[PDB]
This record gives structure tokens, C-alpha cells and sequence, in this order.
């Protein structure tokens, strides 16, 4: 028996290893910039959070979780609306996020 | 120890998720198994004349070549919890088991006078853990007739 | 993979009051692409294919974020009640059964009609008008959804769904929705559909009074 | 008020009903005895033969009397009593014309099946729109053998070798999870007949039919379908004094299933309703959420409603707009950055002011001198003000993470402008150094990720006031 991967459970769609292809319909150039290093970032995103980690891990627990999920170099994450994460972020990392409201 | 530690703890400490089966498991009341013989037979073999598991002076569990059963009895040291000393108790059980095995010799066949007779062995391991000190309180054998008629329903004695 | 649903009606039944264009436009091509959609999004997921149109439709819509796929499925959910809620000629006063449950949680059919058409006057922009049961209460009341909301979401039986997006009425009634909402409760309606309909939603309902024991 | 609407509300509200006691004759003797009075002459009849009865003799000779020999007698005394409801007549609605299609759910998650062949299966799931009339309905073929049925066929193969792999898997597991057995449980053991269907072999729209096996007050009828899961239509409460005149056990019913559920999750993986008989009449109290498992793997209780899909626990409303509020210009990496400036500095001054103390300054190089280990940080060191111990903070920032170099050319630089500064005066304008500088840039940076998540927020709340939809999450 296979648990359904967290990932998934809060209907987080991450496209792991991004082609070229969809970066330049979607325009992932013209997106702010954000880094850190040996960091523990709480959020609790009231917007949906497109996400392009460019180099590093994300190792991102949600509130009361006991588990995690982790990230890497060619993701696209889509942190939700309402979530309530505990980014735990370890050596650099760097990354390109474009907060999207209702539509596209 | 001799047959299984782990397998014969698990089966005592089990209570039903759904439901109990029969009452009995309803009211979770102490855990008094009749090992059955085809549990005991690894320990078994054709010379043995009698098999007897004590559970303290609680019960006493006899098996022998064509039948088995169960004597009940029970135990009380918070009637004295001064003088109370369980130590030498299984010594005056097995004592009264020989006792009333040499006194009786019809007890080998016999079921009934075998349950009757298993009845002074409880009483004198009940009176010995009264008492501080092995050889000090060991019981006489009036003391356990007087014991086992008092504790004992005039039809079991 | 949910093929086309046929309306119980030939693109030509309704045209005094909706023409075969219109038929052939809304079903033919509008319909036909919301499923087309709906099903190429179901080719890729299968986690999706294995849901009921019902739950697909439930789940698809999160607790208020839809998905990339509410829009085609829940689109394709409403006109399949859409064109099952008419008949050709039909309308005028209801039959046994509603009749009652109306006048007993509104007043009388006129006063259905009024209220009907005003909520059906108050939507702007596109959307859908409904008639549906509510659990929890038992009470028929109308009800308005946009864009491609269901009632179905917070645990409501649909029994008579009306479009009032502007893609239905505009081949023959151009910019007015009184013509339109009129002739639709006037001889468009299906009596028998919201009978039929109301009598399957009692299963999941009970509208009644138990039988207490004198004892 | 009166006993009519009083009697009712204890019905509707709090579940009343009147279950018949199966009294003892000589409990029996004392609820029909104590009416009169203490002590007084029994003359009340009825009352007479509940005192005659206490005689088993007595009763021996009531029973040969009516006849009905024995164990009989017995069984006369559990009959509901009370208005015995007129029997179950079950009409339909048509002929059951149906089809045949393989179950959307398959195959299993898991379970690996060559794609064309799903492909042409499928096409069964695409067929199900079409409709029927009683024309072409009167043109039976009616040859008994040619159906046409292969889509099924194939899916039969597939299944068929699926229950043939993963049966001795999925019973351990069963073994594992489940500790005993109760309907709607997976049917282990030695209760498995082989030939019973598996879970994926059902889907909702199917008609089943089966014999009811169990009757549960709290949860309803258990049908056995013949699955190696049972059914289960949910009946509860008081609705059962009625249809406990229509359901009896061992009745063979026509059943039609609403949801399949998983097993591990949900108590009950499969609900379905009567369609044979029709006991809609009947039926009040529903179940709001289908019963679930709490098991102790699920350690977050907010993994636990995404799982069965129920309302989360509310929290009491702050009442704050959360649209309006300060912007976070905080960032997590400056809290290490002056821990990483200070270690620094207070390895520099002890290097470069007091060279001696380390013959030779080589921090271009330099070394650790303590081994350090990333996850003990315990630094608390009761530090006194000469009042009391109070907390304060001196942690490890073990040099593997400190970059001299950068600081050392800068330091000596710094160091030469306030030399040449005591002669003319000129005012020293040393405020920021390297780390104090990515501390302000750090917190700009953090600060566009705020500014951009307020800035959505304004576009958002628009567009769902505008359609209708939520901005709080529910609950």
C-alpha cells in the first residue's frame, strides 16, 4: 500500500524537471528574484505561488506535519491559496516566484 | 519461558477492537489459561504420569494421559500486609501435591478425587504466605483443613 | 470518457421558442468542446479518470480553488441538466407532488414565477439560475450560481437549472433576458423532468413526518 | 404541551422509540402487580395470569393447551408489538435494460497494463450516453449466445490475473492493518471462498443484488453483494422500529452502490441503497460524513480531513482584514548573519589587534580549532547582571561557515583612514561594513516577496467578490 504522496494531498502540482519549452511560454525570465542560506521561513501564503528553485532544497514541512516534502534545481511549484507551510532551507538557495490570483 | 515468552504474552494482554465474544471477555477479568494438550505436547512424552502448572497459588492447571482440567483457588496477603512473605509458598504447594499423592493412591485415575485432593495443596500455599520466613510459617495440617473447608463450598471440599 | 449525452429532443422541436440554430450551436459546438476539453484533460490524469462525474466535479472544485479542470467539467455537468430540463410544447401549471411542495415552501405558483424571474433578473455578467432542494432544512428554493458554479457543491439537489449565459440567448433574442426567462418558464420548462427529478432527490431527502407510535 | 406534540418531540429530536422488553414472568408479574396498590387482593385480570404464570407447570400447560408444542412458545414472546405495518409491495419503473463496461477505476494505482489495451477499453466508458426506447426494445434479438460483449472480455483478463497476483499481498495486509473482523472488512481467512470478487471489480451505477446477512442499529443493513467486501446502506437510530418489519436477515435484495471508498480509510468502503425493496419512505436520520479510521500512523490532524474530505476545525474569527496590515521586511538568514558578522569580529580583534596571541595571523587559510557539529546549539549560559541568572546568547559559528578574507583586507583599510584621520580631523565615515550591508540587502529582498503577496491580494479579493467565490477558507 502506497500513502498518496504529500505532495499531492494539498493539491501542490510541482512539474519536476521543467522543460525550456514551457519556461518561455510562461515567462519565468521576468520574475523576482529570492535567496537565503541555513534558514526556517513560516508563511502563510494568501495568494498561489508559482515557484522556479533555480539552485539548492526547499525540504518544506506543512503546519503540524510530522513528514516532509523536498525540492530541488528545475521545479515548478504551486504552493496554494490558504497554505500553511514551514520552509526549512539549508546551504544557498535561489529561486523565482510570480504570485498569481484568480486566472491563469 | 519453555514454550514460547513473546507468543504467550501477546495472547494475554488482547482485547477484542469490536466486541467482546462470549461476557466473560466483557468484563476484563484476570487471564487464566488452559493451555491445551496439543500446546503441552513438545513437553510431553509416554512416561509422564502428571504435569502441574501452578499460576501462584491462583490455580493449578493438571494434565495427565487421558484427561486435564483446572483447580480454582485464590490468594490473599493484604490480610495481613505487616507479616505478609510470599517466599517458600511454592515449597508447601509442592509438599501438599506429594502429601496427598502418596496419602491417595486412587487420585492417579480419578478426576473427581483428583480435583478434590488439589484443594489442600491451595490452602497451604494460601497459609504460607502469611508469614515472614521460608521455614518459620510453614502450615500444619489441621491449619490447611481448616483453610481449604473455610474457604471451600461444602460441595467442592 | 463521458460521450455526448443526446437531448430527449430532434434541434427542431423547440423552434417557435428556440431556434434550430441556436440548438445546433449550443450542443453542437459549445458542448461538444467543453467535453472535447474535459476529455483531453482526462487522458493525462488517471487518478481523475477513476472519479464519478458527480465527485469529479466535487473535487475539481477545491474548498473554493478550483483546479485547471472545474471550468470544462462542471461546464459539461450543467448543460447535460440544462437539456434535460425541457420538453418539446411543455410548461404551463406543474403536476402532483411539486405542486404541493412549492406552495408549501413558496406560496403558489405565481409567486414561484416572481421570484424565478427576479433572480434570474438579478445576475450580472454569466451564469447559471436555479431551482434546487436543500438538505438539512427540506425547503425548495431558488437559488443563482456564476460561471460554472453548481449548487451541488454545498450538498443541494439541482431539480431545474436555467441558462443565463449570454451564449444561449442571443441568435433570436439578442440583448433582453425578460423574452428569454419568459418563454423558458412559460412553455420550455419540463414539469415532468422536475418531478422525476424531485422524486430521485427523495431518496436522498425525506420530506415528510415520521409515523410516531401511539404507544 | 399536550401528549401528542411532546410524545413527538421525543421521537424526532431525541430519538425515542418503543422497543419491546422481553420480560421475565417474574418481572413480568411485577410491572402488571404494582399498579393496584401495596398489599392488596389481586383481581385485576391479566394480572391473575402473570401470577398463574410464575408456575412453569402452569405455563407448560397454557402452550399444549393453545398447542404450538415447544420451542415454539419460546419464540412467541420476541414478535413486535404494536401496529404491525402492512406488507412491502415493490413496483419498478421499466424493463432493466443494461450494459456491460469495465469499472473507470482500473486499473489499480500501482498496477501496470500495456495502455492500448486501456485504449479499447475505454471506448466501453464512452458508449454509456446513448439512449434506449421501447422501440428497438421490442426487437429482441433473442438467441441466447453472440453477445458482442469484448471490451469487457479484455477487461475480465486483465482483472482476472490482477486477483491472481496480489491475493496473498493484499490479505497479509489486511492481517497487518485490521486487527479483527467486522462487515465491511476485508473477508480473510478462513471466511475466504475463492471465487469472490475484489474491490475494483465494483464501481457506482452498478445493480447488485444479494442476501442480508447483518442488521446494525447504529449503522445499518449489511448486505453481502459478493465481493470480499460487503455492502452497507446506512439506516440508524429509531428508523429501524418500522424497517425492521421489512428487512429481515437471509432476504435476497436488489441493490444499487452510490460510492466505493477505500477500505483503509473509510470503515465502510462501499454504500449502496435499496432497490428492492424501497424503504425511501422510511428513512430520516442520514449520516452527514461517511465514518472513517482514526489509526495512530496519522500523526497530523490536518493530513487527516484532506484525506477523508471534511471541514477543518475552525478557529475563532481574529477579526482583522489580513488585507490591510504591516508588511514583513524580517528576513530568516540575517538572524545567522549576526551570528556569522559577530564570530567574525570577535575573532579578527583577537587576531589582528593582538597578533601575538597567534604568532601568525593566516586567516587567508585558517583553520578550525575546535571540532564543531552542526545540530547541538544548547547556548544559554545563565548569564548575570549582578542580580540574577537570566538567558543570553553566545552560540557556535564554528569557522566552516566564516569567510575571513573578505573582512581581513577590509578591517586594515578601515584601520588606515582613522590613523590618517587624527591629523587633519576629517570626520570618519565608517557605519557599514561587508555583512551590514547584505543585512539591509537581504531585507529588501525579502521585502519584494511581501510587497508582491499584498499586491495580489488587491487583484484577488476583487475577482472573488466580483464571481462569489470564498475569501476566508471554510472553517
Amino acid at each position: 500500500r502506497i500513502e498518496k504522496p504529500l505532495e499531492e494531498l494539498y493539491k501542490i502540482r510541482v512539474e519536476r524537471k521543467v522543460s525550456p519549452e514551457r519556461l518561455n511560454e510562461l515567462g519565468v525570465s521576468r520574475w523576482t528574484t529570492w535567496k537565503t542560506g541555513k534558514c526556517r521561513l513560516p508563511w502563510d501564503w494568501h495568494v498561489d505561488q508559482l515557484v522556479y528553485i533555480e539552485e539548492g532544497e526547499v525540504r518544506v514541512v506543512p503546519e503540524g506535519s510530522k513528514h516532509y516534502m523536498s525540492f530541488k534545481a528545475g521545479d515548478l511549484v504551486r504552493y496554494p491559496k490558504w497554505f500553511e507551510a514551514d520552509l526549512w532551507f539549508n546551504a544557498f538557495y535561489q529561486e523565482r516566484y510570480s504570485f498569481r490570483a484568480y486566472g491563469d | 519461558f519453555l514454550l514460547d515468552e513473546d507468543h504467550y504474552e501477546r495472547r494475554k494482554n488482547y482485547r477484542p477492537q469490536y466486541y467482546s465474544e462470549n461476557y466473560e471477555q466483557s468484563k476484563n477479568r484476570r487471564d487464566y489459561y488452559h493451555y491445551t494438550r496439543e500446546e503441552i505436547s513438545p513437553l510431553w512424552h509416554d512416561g509422564l504420569k502428571f504435569l502441574f502448572v501452578t499460576d501462584g497459588t491462583l490455580r493449578i492447571h493438571y494434565y495427565a494421559p487421558s484427561f486435564d482440567g483446572v483447580v480454582v483457588g485464590t490468594e490473599d496477603v493484604l490480610i495481613t500486609p505487616f507479616t505478609c512473605d510470599r517466599t517458600g509458598s511454592g515449597d508447601a504447594v509442592v509438599a501438599g501435591i506429594m502429601r496427598k499423592l502418596t496419602s491417595h493412591p486412587e487420585m492417579y485415575e480419578d478426576q473427581d478425587v483428583l480435583e478434590r485432593q488439589l484443594r489442600f495443596s491451595i490452602a497451604a500455599g494460601i497459609i504460607s504466605q502469611w508469614t515472614i520466613g521460608a521455614v518459620r510459617g510453614f502450615p500444619t495440617e489441621s491449619a490447611t483443613q481448616n483453610l481449604k473447608e473455610q474457604v471451600y463450598v461444602p460441595s467442592m471440599w | 470518457y463521458y460521450g455526448l449525452k443526446k437531448p430527449p429532443y430532434n434541434l427542431d422541436a423547440l423552434e417557435p421558442y428556440m431556434s434550430q440554430k441556436t440548438l445546433e450551436s449550443h450542443w453542437g459546438v459549445q458542448h461538444r468542446n467543453y467535453l472535447e476539453a474535459l476529455n483531453r484533460h482526462l487522458s493525462r490524469s488517471d487518478t481523475l479518470y477513476g472519479h464519478t462525474m458527480d465527485e469529479l466535479v466535487k473535487v475539481t472544485y477545491n474548498y473554493g480553488n478550483p483546479l485547471p479542470e472545474f471550468n470544462d467539467a462542471a461546464q459539461v455537468w450543467n448543460h447535460d441538466f440544462f437539456w434535460e430540463s425541457m420538453q418539446p410544447g411543455g410548461g404551463e401549471s406543474p403536476t402532483l407532488g411539486l405542486l404541493q411542495q412549492i406552495e408549501k415552501d413558496f406560496g403558489s405558483f405565481p409567486n414561484f414565477k416572481e421570484k424565478f424571474i427576479e433572480a434570474a433578473m438579478t445576475l450580472f455578467g454569466s451564469g447559471w439560475v436555479w431551482l434546487v432542494l436543500k438538505r438539512k432544512e427540506k425547503q425548495l428554493a431558488v437559488v443563482k450560481t456564476s460561471n460554472a458554479v453548481t449548487p451541488i457543491l454545498w450538498d443541494d439537489i439541482p431539480i431545474i437549472c436555467l441558462d443565463l449565459w449570454e451564449h444561449a440567448y442571443y441568435l433570436d433574442y439578442k440583448n433582453d433576458r425578460a423574452e428569454y426567462v419568459n418563454v423558458f418558464m412559460n412553455h420550455l420548462v419540463s414539469w415532468h423532468a422536475a418531478t422525476a427529478r424531485l422524486a430521485r432527490a427523495q431518496a436522498f431527502v425525506n420530506l415528510g413526518e415520521p409515523k410516531i407510535p401511539v404507544a | 404541551e399536550t401528549e401528542e406534540e411532546a410524545r413527538k418531540r421525543n421521537w424526532v429530536e431525541r430519538g425515542w422509540a418503543p422497543w419491546e422488553e422481553i420480560l421475565s414472568p417474574e418481572a413480568d408479574f411485577a410491572r402488571k402487580s404494582l399498579n393496584e396498590g401495596e398489599e392488596v387482593a389481586l383481581k385485576n385480570p391479566d394480572t391473575i395470569e402473570a401470577f398463574k404464570m410464575l408456575k412453569p407447570s402452569y405455563r407448560k400447560k397454557k402452550m399444549e393447551e393453545m398447542g404450538l408444542t415447544e420451542d415454539e412458545y419460546y419464540a412467541r414472546q420476541f414478535d413486535i408489538k404494536g401496529e404491525i405495518l402492512d406488507p412491502l409491495e415493490t413496483y419498478w419503473d421499466g424493463p432493466l435494460v443494461v450494459r456491460h463496461v469495465a469499472p473507470r477505476d482500473w486499473p489499480p494505482p500501482g498496477w501496470e497494463v500495456d495502455r492500448k489495451e486501456l485504449e479499447f477499453i475505454r471506448e466501453g466508458h464512452k458508449m454509456m450516453a446513448e439512449r434506449v426506447d421501447m422501440k428497438e426494445l421490442d426487437n429482441v434479438i433473442r438467441e441466447k449466445e453472440g453477445m458482442c460483449m469484448d471490451r469487457y472480455k479484455v477487461f475480465l483478463k486483465q482483472y482476472q490475473e490482477w486477483v491472481e497476483f496480489n491475493k496473498d499481498k493484499l490479505e497479509e495486509e489486511s492481517y497487518e492493518h485490521d486487527q479483527d473482523y467486522h462487515p465491511g472488512r476485508r473477508k480473510r481467512g478462513k471466511d475466504y471462498e475463492e471465487g469472490m470478487y475484489e474491490l475494483p471489480f465494483y464501481y457506482p451505477g452498478q445493480i447488485c443484488l444479494g442476501k442480508v446477512t447483518t442488521l446494525h442499529l447504529y449503522q445499518g443493513a449489511f448486505v453481502d453483494v459478493g465481493g470480499v467486501y460487503e455492502g452497507w446502506v446506512p439506516i440508524k437510530g429509531n428508523d429501524w422500529y418500522w424497517i425492521r418489519q421489512h428487512i429481515k436477515v437471509g432476504m435476497h435484495v436488489m441493490v444499487e452502490i452510490l460510492a466505493k471508498r477505500d477500505p483503509y480509510r473509510f470503515r465502510f468502503p462501499l454504500e449502496l441503497r435499496f432497490v428492492d425493496p424501497n424503504i425511501d419512505h422510511l428513512l430520516f436520520q442520514r449520516f452527514e460524513y461517511p465514518p472513517i479510521f482514526h489509526r495512530d500512523e496519522d500523526t497530523n490532524l490536518d493530513e487527516l480531513r484532506r484525506d477523508c474530505r471534511r471541514p477543518p476545525f475552525p478557529r475563532k474569527d481574529p477579526g482583522v482584514k489580513v488585507e490591510e496590515e504591516p508588511l514583513l521586511s524580517d528576513h530568516p538568514y540575517v538572524d545567522k548573519l549576526w551570528q556569522i558578522n559577530v564570530a567574525e569580529q570577535m575573532i579578527l580583534d583577537d587576531m589582528e589587534a593582538n597578533p601575538d596571541k597567534y604568532k601568525g595571523k593566516k586567516l587567508s587559510e585558517l583553520t578550525d580549532e575546535e571540532e564543531f557539529d552542526e545540530e547541538h546549539s544548547v547556548e544559554y549560559t545563565k548569564v548575570q547582571y549582578k542580580k540574577s541568572l537570566l538567558p543570553k546568547t553566545i552560540l557556535k559559528t564554528s569557522v566552516k561557515e566564516l569567510d575571513l578574507e573578505s573582512a581581513f583586507a577590509e578591517r586594515q583599510l578601515h584601520n588606515r583612514l582613522q590613523k590618517e584621520a587624527e591629523e587633519r580631523g576629517e570626520d570618519y565615515k565608517v557605519d557599514k561594513l561587508r555583512r551590514n550591508i547584505e543585512m539591509d540587502e537581504y531585507d529588501f529582498i525579502h521585502w519584494r516577496r511581501s510587497f508582491e503577496e499584498r499586491e495580489a491580494l488587491l487583484r484577488d479579493i476583487s475577482c472573488r467578490q466580483a464571481l462569489g467565490l470564498p475569501l476566508q477558507e471554510p472553517g
